[PDB]
């Protein structure tokens, strides 16, 4: 298919194009005044904070390298009241995430610790047998 | 509207149909489409053009085959090559317009694609054997057999008979002749009967008066 | 591109009964869906546009509903005048953004269940110009029945199983009812080596036999 | 057994979002310095199955960089020139009587100055053919008419600024939504929607009243005056045809060169060859007919059918905008348009030429704190163009919903802009999601 084919269809079926999607990332400015140039710059720069601010973050959840992932962290079922084929067999994954975005950041602190930094201290006590 | 230019073509042959508009034209704004559709199936999209610039759609199969053209105020045409077996279609014109589908069609123009070579039909009288008493009711017909390309039309008494009448549809024979067969019931007051059996692609009509006996 | 997948293929229903057809998009259109109605022999004729709304002087028995991806022609109250093919209509091109009438469903066949009528059966024996050229063609016809007839020939009391073929009229748009001509066709020396031909139309319960003598006609 | 919210990534997400936008180009010339990155000849669109997009004009701000962008270059072009602060002196002046078309009188003046010659110590009389309009009297001799507002320069000449195409790309990690629909009102969803990283080239090129070289309409001649009751919005007029204009600058125009400094030419207006005759301008005058009917049909849409319409002359104001301008051929020409307003509609030879004018000092956009000179070209000017679409404006205090009446209008170039960039927004991707899973991590 091609990039973003995976807006056409349910969110199960958009694990097919992942890898598509990664590849845009970076992508366009590979080959190359104050007008323009600067504005290339900056593209340049704004492409590069951005990837690697996603990078960071699943580093710290430890699904570096993945982009499927397996965390061990419970969701507060309040956020959501669907059943759970009924969730990813039927909507874009854009409509989900609508549902979803004023429970990002409660999310994004229990990756970092309730699961990541737990699980580092019990590395660290499995580190020491 | 009304279609012109089918008839019997070889395969290989190209051809040009013809979409006439009556009581209007473009000074108003349309979708003109053509759309055919083979004997005994469905219908299927070929092509649409806006009249008020000539932009134009395909279907993926028609696109490089098959062109769509504005040629005046009251006319589109459908401009066809590389003709097959498989194209063999009533082929109908519509008009449309901005989402609101095609409120006005033509009758269709027949388009028949075939090694052939057209033949005009053999009609035979079709009445009760002879012997059977005289009865009060009495059903007549003619037999229609052995023409290509389609249509023939049947009329009786030069369309001044048509209570009573029943005219099947055509069946397509092995050797891909047509035949069909049209009725009419009367009574035994009745005068004799006679069916005028047209069949264009020749240049054939011919009568034949049917009465019992 | 877009595929409209349309269903049932066929559908009966009895007169005054309701009829549900529907019609898929595998992307959505929104509302831009259009209905057409087509009997035998007639170039379609527009019921529905925009997926609700009727067109000029179709009856109020049609309507539309659907939005997106789904889509539902009904028939309440069906009649025999609806006997016909429908199918539904993409009036909306993602590529272009245009909104021109494209590509057609599959197309939905309804047949509609009157009241029972039994047929008159006539059979016509070849006129004497048929046998010279060879092959002889046998006109058996059943006429003005509801519902199907099954058609049986005998050539002296042998069953006829080849050189049969059938054509059934569209239903008749007031009484339902069908027309029905059956040909059993011959060499013309097949027709002379025998003597009864028999035209068998089986409606139900009951069988009405047409026979004649090739000599005595 | 209670499910797990767990990481997804590369799945697709909107955010409506703004960058800088990328130039590019096909393959000198002020619009691109060809300092653009060429680009690939790989427009891949996806088309996007299954989604339907909002898109806003006139909230899109990459029209707003749009306008900015092409100012800088502007700017960049001209501050290599050199500076013409020397033709401040005074200057005697005559009418041209030379083989002057009777219309043309008083259009034009032949005059003189003492200004001074490269070396610092001397100075030079000197003379040029001027039009009217870049001069005013010094009292009840002449000036330019700028002195007194900020210094003309011009140098240069070489540049072009013929439009060129140019087209905008995304950043990486963000993409450019289309709409396709060709019914599509300026906001509101499309459901037509497809995607290209980047986009087509579109043209620097200006009008102050009517459309020239946009794309057309593709099925109809459309209005976006946004919400139309205001009647101080400008209407926007997309013609689904292009119409063909024609202009001539028939006089033989030629050249002279000045020293005012080292290193410093200075053009100047050499004496015509032959009469003297009005710039000018050709049109169907049966095609604007016909597409004005077309117009009408469009306004009406938002009327009862049998209202009044009407055009009408200009209403003056400035001449920027009470007239049609443009630099076609390389130097700028004003029009009377007002004879194409000369219509009325109502319920139910084959051409016209417009007159014109030239003036040499061009005070760009609506900036007050510049201004340059426009080199003279020699010989005859010729022009060809398509009109694509009109700039209108609506009086109010209309009432019963009857006699609308328009005018030629607007001449901010956001609208021309806008013209093209309405089918598009950007988005910026966050490739980063969640979703609940029946999985809980592996034990370490
Ligand atoms: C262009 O310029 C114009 C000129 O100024 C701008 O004006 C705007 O025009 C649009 C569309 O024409 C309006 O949108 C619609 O407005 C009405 C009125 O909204 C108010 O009334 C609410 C109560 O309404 C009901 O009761 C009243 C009678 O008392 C009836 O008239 C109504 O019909 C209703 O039955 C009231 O609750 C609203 O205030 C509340 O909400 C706002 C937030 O929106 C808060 O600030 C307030 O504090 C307060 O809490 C308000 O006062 C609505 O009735 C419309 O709702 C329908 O349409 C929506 C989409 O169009 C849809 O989402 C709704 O669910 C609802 O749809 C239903 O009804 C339709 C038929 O009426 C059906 O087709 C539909 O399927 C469904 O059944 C809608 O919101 C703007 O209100 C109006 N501006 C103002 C200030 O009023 C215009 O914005 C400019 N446009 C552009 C593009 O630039
Ligand atoms: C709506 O869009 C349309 C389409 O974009 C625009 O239409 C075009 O607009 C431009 C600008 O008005 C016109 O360009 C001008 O055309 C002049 C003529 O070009 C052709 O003839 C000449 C001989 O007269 C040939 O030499 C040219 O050959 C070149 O082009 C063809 C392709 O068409 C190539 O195959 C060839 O290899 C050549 O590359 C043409 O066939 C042209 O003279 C003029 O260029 C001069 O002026 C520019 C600066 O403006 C200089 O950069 C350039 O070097 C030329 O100048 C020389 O000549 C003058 C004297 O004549 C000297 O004084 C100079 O010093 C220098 O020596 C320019 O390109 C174009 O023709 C026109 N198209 C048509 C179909 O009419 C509309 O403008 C546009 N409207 C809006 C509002 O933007
Ligand atoms: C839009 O369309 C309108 C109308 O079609 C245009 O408005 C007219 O513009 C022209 C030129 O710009 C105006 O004429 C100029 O008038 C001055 C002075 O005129 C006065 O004296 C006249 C006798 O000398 C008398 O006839 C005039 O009477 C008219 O005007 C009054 C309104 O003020 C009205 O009541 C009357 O009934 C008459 O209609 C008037 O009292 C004159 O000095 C000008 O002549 C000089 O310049 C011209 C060249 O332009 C030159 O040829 C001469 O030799 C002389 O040097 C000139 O005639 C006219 O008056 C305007 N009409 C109105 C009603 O004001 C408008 O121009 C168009 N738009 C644009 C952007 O152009
Ligand atoms: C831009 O368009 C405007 C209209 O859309 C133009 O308005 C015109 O202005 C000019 C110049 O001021 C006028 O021309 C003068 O008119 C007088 C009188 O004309 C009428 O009467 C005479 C007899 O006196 C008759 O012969 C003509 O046919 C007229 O009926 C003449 O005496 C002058 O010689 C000269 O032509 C126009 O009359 C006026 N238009 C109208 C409709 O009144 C405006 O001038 C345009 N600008 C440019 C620069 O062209
Ligand atoms: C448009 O969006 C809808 C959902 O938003 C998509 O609907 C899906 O369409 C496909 C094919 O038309 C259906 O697939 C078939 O399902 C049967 C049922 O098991 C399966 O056996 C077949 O092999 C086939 O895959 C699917 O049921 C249907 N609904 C979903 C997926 O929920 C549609 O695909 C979208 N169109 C495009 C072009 O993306
Ligand atoms: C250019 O400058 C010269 C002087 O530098 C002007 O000639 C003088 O003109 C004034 C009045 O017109 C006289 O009082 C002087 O006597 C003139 N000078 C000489 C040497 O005779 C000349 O008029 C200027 N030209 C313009 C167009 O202003
Ligand atoms: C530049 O000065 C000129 C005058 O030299 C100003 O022109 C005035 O323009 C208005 C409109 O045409 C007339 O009412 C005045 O009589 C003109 N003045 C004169 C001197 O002719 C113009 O306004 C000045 N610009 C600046 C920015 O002040
Ligand atoms: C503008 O002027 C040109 C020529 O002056 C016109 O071009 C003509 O176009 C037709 C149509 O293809 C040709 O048959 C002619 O031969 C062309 N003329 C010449 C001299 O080559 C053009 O039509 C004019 N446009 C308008 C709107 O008037
Ligand atoms: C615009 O078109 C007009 C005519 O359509 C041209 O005017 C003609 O000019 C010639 C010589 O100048 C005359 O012999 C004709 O009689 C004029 N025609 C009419 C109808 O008056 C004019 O040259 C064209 N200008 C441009 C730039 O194309
Ligand atoms: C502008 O005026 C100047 C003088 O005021 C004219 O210059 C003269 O031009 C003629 C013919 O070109 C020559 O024979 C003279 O020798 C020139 N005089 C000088 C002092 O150079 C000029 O011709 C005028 N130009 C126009 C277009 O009217
Ligand atoms: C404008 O006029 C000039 C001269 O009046 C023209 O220049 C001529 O060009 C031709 C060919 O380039 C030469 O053979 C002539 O000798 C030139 N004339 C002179 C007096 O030197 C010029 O061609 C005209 N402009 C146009 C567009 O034709
Ligand atoms: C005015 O615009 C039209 C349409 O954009 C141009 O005609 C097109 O010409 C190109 C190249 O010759 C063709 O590929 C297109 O198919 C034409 N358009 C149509 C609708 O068929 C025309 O060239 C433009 N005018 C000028 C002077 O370039
Ligand atoms: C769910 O979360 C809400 C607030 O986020 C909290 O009040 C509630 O106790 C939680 N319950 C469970 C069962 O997680
Ligand atoms: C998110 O919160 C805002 C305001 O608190 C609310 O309007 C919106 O509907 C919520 N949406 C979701 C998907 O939680
Ligand atoms: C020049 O023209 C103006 C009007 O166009 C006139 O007032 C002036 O008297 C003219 N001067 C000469 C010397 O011809
Ligand atoms: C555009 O918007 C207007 C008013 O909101 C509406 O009447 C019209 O139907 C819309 N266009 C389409 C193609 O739906
Ligand atoms: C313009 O066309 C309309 C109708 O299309 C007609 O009534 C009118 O006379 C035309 N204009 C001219 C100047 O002939
Ligand atoms: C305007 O006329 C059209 C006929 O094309 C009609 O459909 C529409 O309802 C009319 N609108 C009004 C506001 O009268
Ligand atoms: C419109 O132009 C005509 C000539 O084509 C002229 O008779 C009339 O005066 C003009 N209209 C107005 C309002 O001046």
């Amino acid at each position: 298919l091609g990039f973003l084919g995976a807006a056409g269809s349910t969110m199960g079926a958009a694990s097919m194009t992942l890898t598509v999607q990664a590849r845009n990332l970076l992508s366009g400015i590979v080959q190359q005044l104050t007008v323009w140039g600067i504005k290339q710059l900056q593209a340049r720069v704004l492409a590069v904070e951005r990837y690697l601010r996603d990078q960071q973050l699943l580093g710290i959840w430890g699904c570096s390298g993945k982009l499927i992932c397996c965390t061990n962290v419970p969701w507060n079922s309040s956020w959501s009241n669907r059943n759970l084929s009924e969730i990813w067999d039927n909507m874009t994954w854009l409509q989900w995430d609508k549902e979803i975005s004023n429970y990002t950041q409660i999310i994004y602190g229990l990756l970092e610790e309730s699961q990541n930094q737990q699980e580092k201290n019990e590395q660290d006590l499995l580190a020491l047998d | 509207l009304v279609e012109s230019g089918g008839g019997l073509v070889q395969p290989g042959a190209s051809l040009t149909l013809t979409c006439t508009a009556s009581g209007f034209s473009f000074s108003s704004d349309y979708y003109m489409c053509w759309v055919r559709q083979a004997p005994g199936k469905g219908l299927e999209w070929i092509a649409c053009i806006w009249t008020a610039n000539s932009i134009s759609y395909y279907a993926r199969w028609a696109k490089g085959r098959f062109t769509i053209s504005k040629t005046s105020s009251t006319t589109v045409t459908l401009q066809m090559t590389s003709l097959t077996a498989a194209d063999t279609a009533t082929y109908f014109c519509a008009r449309g317009g901005s989402g609101d589908g095609q409120s006005l069609w033509g009758p269709g123009t027949l388009v028949t694609v075939s090694s052939g070579q057209p033949k005009a039909p053999s009609v035979f009288p079709l009445a009760p054997c002879c012997g059977d008493t005289p009865s009060s009711t009495v059903t007549l017909g003619c037999l229609v057999k052995g023409y290509l390309p389609e249509p023939v039309t049947v009329t009786w008494n030069s369309g001044t008979l048509t209570n009573g009448v029943r005219t099947f549809p055509s069946v397509r024979q092995s050797s891909g002749l047509y035949s069909l067969s049209s009725v009419v019931s009367v009574t035994s007051s009745s005068q004799p009967v006679t069916c005028n059996v047209a069949h264009p692609a020749t240049n054939t009509k011919v009568d034949k008066t049917v009465a019992p006996s | 591109d877009i595929v409209m997948t349309q269903t049932p293929a066929s559908v009966e229903a009895a007169v005054g009964g309701t009829v549900a057809i529907k019609c898929q998009a595998s992307q959505s259109i929104r509302s831009y869906l259009a209905w057409y109605q087509q009997k035998p022999g007639q170039p379609p004729k527009l019921l529905i546009y925009e997926a609700s709304k009727l067109a000029s002087g179709v009856p109020s028995r049609f309507s539309g509903s659907g939005s997106g991806t789904q889509f539902t022609l009904t028939i309440s109250g069906v009649e025999c005048d609806d006997a016909a093919t429908y199918y539904c209509q993409r009036n909306y091109d993602s590529y272009s953004g245009a909104y021109y009438p494209n590509g057609f469903g599959g197309g939905t066949e309804v047949v509609v269940k009157g009241d029972p009528v039994a047929p008159s059966v006539l059979i016509f024996p070849p006129a004497a110009d048929q046998v010279a050229t060879g092959t002889v063609t046998i006109v058996c016809v059943a006429n003005k029945y509801f519902p199907d007839v099954t058609v049986t020939w005998e050539v002296d009391g042998t069953t006829q199983t080849t050189g049969i073929e059938n054509s059934k009229t569209p239903q008749n748009s007031a009484d339902c009812t069908y027309n029905l001509s059956s040909t059993l066709t011959l060499t013309s020396t097949q027709y002379n080596s025998h003597k009864e031909y028999t035209c068998k139309v089986t409606q139900g319960t009951t069988s009405v036999v047409q026979s004649f003598n090739r000599g005595d006609c | 057994e209670n499910l797990w919210v767990t990481v997804y990534y590369g799945v697709p997400v909107w955010k409506d979002a703004e960058t800088t936008l990328f130039c590019a180009s096909d393959a000198h010339n002020v619009w691109a310095t060809h300092a653009c990155v060429p680009t690939d000849p790989n427009p891949q669109e996806i088309h996007l199955e299954n989604v339907t997009e909002e898109f806003n004009m006139w909230k899109n701000n990459m029209v707003e960089q749009m306008h900015t962008d092409i100012i800088s270059l502007w700017d960049q072009s001209l501050k290599p020139c050199v500076k013409l602060t020397p033709l401040c002196v005074t200057l005697q002046c005559t009418n041209v009587t030379n083989n002057i078309t009777d219309d043309m009188r008083g259009e034009l003046k032949n005059c003189s100055f003492n200004m001074t010659t490269e070396l610092r110590d001397k100075k030079q009389k000197v003379y040029s053919l001027f039009y009217r309009l870049d001069v005013v009297q010094i009292n009840e001799e002449y000036r330019l008419i700028n002195c007194n507002t900020s210094a003309i320069t011009q140098a240069c000449p070489k540049v072009s600024f013929e439009p060129i195409p140019i087209h905008y790309c995304a950043p990486a990690g963000f993409a450019i939504l289309k709409c396709k629909d060709k019914k599509f009102n300026g906001t509101g969803p499309c459901p037509s929607v497809s995607t290209v990283q980047c986009t087509h080239g579109i043209k620097p090129v200006v009008s102050t009243q009517l459309l020239l070289n946009g794309s057309l309409a593709e099925e109809e001649v459309m209005i976006r005056s946004e919400n139309i009751t205001n009647n101080a919005k400008n209407i926007l007029v997309q013609f689904n045809t292009p119409v063909q204009i024609n202009c001539t600058r028939p006089n033989n125009n030629t050249r002279k060169s000045i020293r005012i400094g080292p290193g410093q030419a200075f053009y100047a207006t050499g004496d015509i060859i032959g009469d003297i005759r009005q710039a000018h301008c050709n049109v169907s005058k049966a095609t604007w007919n016909e597409t004005l009917g077309k117009v009408v049909k469009q306004l009406r849409k938002h009327f009862g059918n049998n209202t009044i319409i009407r055009f009408a002359n200009s209403s003056g104001g400035d001449l920027e905008v009470t007239t049609h301008s443009f630099n076609c051929g390389g130097e700028f020409f004003y029009c009377n348009t007002s004879g194409l307003f000369n219509s009325t509609w109502i319920s139910n030879n084959d051409s016209i030429t417009l007159p014109c004018r030239i003036k040499q000092i061009i005070n760009m956009w609506q900036r007050i704190g510049q201004a340059m000179y426009a080199p003279p070209i020699q010989g005859v000017i010729r022009c060809v163009s398509n009109i694509t679409g009109l700039i209108l404006t609506r009086d109010g205090g209309s009432t019963n919903s009857t006699t609308e009446t328009f005018r030629p209008g607007g001449g901010d170039m956001r609208d021309n802009w806008r013209s093209e960039l309405y089918k598009y927004k950007v988005v910026k991707i966050e490739p980063l999601g969640v979703a609940p899973t029946r999985c809980k991590r592996r034990v370490v």
